[PDB]
């Protein structure tokens, strides 16, 4: 029903950040979760997807650097950015996925990540 | 060099040249215990999209003896054949059919757009896309209980935040290669304490 | 795999019918979803399965398509439809988002 997003600040070209999404009305444990970023002035790009079981999938650019996690007690979905780059500056959205029967039906507000200075 | 007659051929022709295959979630397992195994009749079929053997040599199958041979059969899409392998993650390898990390056998997958595809849509083959935990190796799950995704309890009737965990490949002849029907047979070789009864000519 | 879309050069008057077309490189099942993103806001799901209207979405949004050709239609272009419209193959393990179409009021 609701996906409240938190986090997002300026990071160096090698900094590590963590964006969180707290879900109300749904169980993160029983749903597919997706992280989709939009670059400033560009289109929507798929970043990460965690399953209900726990299997994680990432894009070719973010593989080996980004980790999607899930905390069950707080019903929260995390995206951890270990190594950053100037190309990672974007607005990230956490979405409940209803693949083949709705897709990304519920979205978070978005967290903005800038990687410079 | 003289040996007894070759009499009891294993029924690989029934496993491969079957009229209809089983759905992915309810895959079809056939046991093979007492027969001489002719693996040369497999190559008599259509050219395979994937013939990958793990644990044993593809050309030394007739030189081995196993206690049991399990033949698992199902029909998946063209982009899910990569998931039928040891140590894979995805929609099929996690919720429908999971192979062990130390797997001994052979996976044979071939195109069947001619057979398992209809111009109006072949809405018969099913697969499971919703589950709460990854499947253990060689564990089936045949269930039609309504999956629950919200906090509200779901009594068993479909509705908001209540979805059936199974969907269908609407196989059509106008689809791309990644969504065509693909018949997959996985042969697993067991080496239990029982005497090895599946041999080769 | 690839999901090309009509360009963002769509400019129609209020009440006009607007069609946005999506073309897949190869034939795919009718599992294409449509999304509406307003400036500074998260995308909003409109139609899933290429023909099913999302709850709470006005009836003016109609989806129709098969094989390689899919279409979103706004029957009446009310002023609240100045947004970017995205197509998405809902059954792609690597997410496949087509380039959005910017609808403008003339
Ligand atoms: C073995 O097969 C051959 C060829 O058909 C036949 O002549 C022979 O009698 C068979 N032997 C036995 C023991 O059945």
């Amino acid at each position: 029903v609701q996906l409240v997003q938190s986090g997002g600040d300026l990071a160096p070209p090698g900094g590590s950040l963590r964006l969180s999404c707290e879900a109300s009305g749904i169980i993160v444990s029983s749903n597919y979760m997706t992280w989709v970023r939009q670059a400033p002035g560009k289109g929507l790009e798929w970043v990460s997807l965690i399953f209900a079981g726990g299997s994680t999938f990432y894009a070719d650019s973010v593989k080996g650097r980004f980790t999607v996690s899930r905390d069950n007690s707080k019903n929260t979905l995390y995206l951890q950015m270990s190594s950053l780059k100037p190309e990672d500056t974007a607005v990230y959205f956490c979405a409940r996925d209803l693949r083949e029967m709705g897709g990304l039906d519920f979205w978070g507000q978005g967290a903005l990540v800038t990687v410079s200075s | 060099v003289r040996f007894p007659n070759i009499t009891n051929l294993c029924p690989f022709h029934e496993v491969f040249n079957a009229t209809t295959f089983a759905s992915v979630y309810a895959w079809n397992r056939k046991r093979i215990s007492n027969c001489v195994a002719d693996y040369s009749v497999i190559y008599n079929f259509a050219p395979f999209f994937a013939f990958k053997c793990y644990g044993v040599s593809p050309t030394k199958l007739n030189d081995l003896c196993f206690t049991n041979v399990y033949a698992d059969s199902f029909v998946i899409r063209g982009n899910e054949v990569s998931q039928i392998a040891p140590g894979q993650t995805g929609n099929i390898a996690d919720y429908n059919y999971k192979l062990p990390d130390d797997f001994t056998g052979c996976v044979i997958a071939w195109n069947s757009n001619k057979l398992d595809s209809k111009p109006s849509g072949n809405y018969n083959y099913l697969y499971r896309f919703l589950r709460k935990s990854k499947l253990k190796p060689f564990e089936r799950d045949i269930s039609t209980e309504i999956y629950q995704v919200g906090n509200k309890p779901c009594n068993g009737v479909a509705g908001p935040n209540c979805y059936s965990p199974l969907q269908s490949y609407g196989f059509r002849p106008t689809y791309g290669v990644g969504h065509q029907p693909y018949r997959v047979v996985v042969l697993s070789f067991e080496l239990l304490h029982a005497p090895a009864t599946v041999c080769g000519p | 795999i690839q999901m090309t879309q009509s360009p963002s050069s769509v400019s129609a008057s209020i009440g006009d019918t607007v069609t946005i077309t999506c073309r897949a490189s190869q034939g795919i099942p009718s599992w294409v979803a449509w999304y509406q993103q307003k400036p500074g806001k998260a995308p909003k799901l409109l139609i899933y399965g290429a023909s099913n209207l999302q709850r709470g979405v006005p009836s003016r949004f109609s989806g129709s398509g098969s094989g390689t050709d899919f279409t979103l239609t706004i029957s009446s272009l009310q002023p609240e439809d100045l947004a970017v419209y995205y197509c998405h193959q809902s059954d792609s393990l690597p997410g496949i988002f087509g380039g959005g179409t910017k609808v403008e009021i003339k």
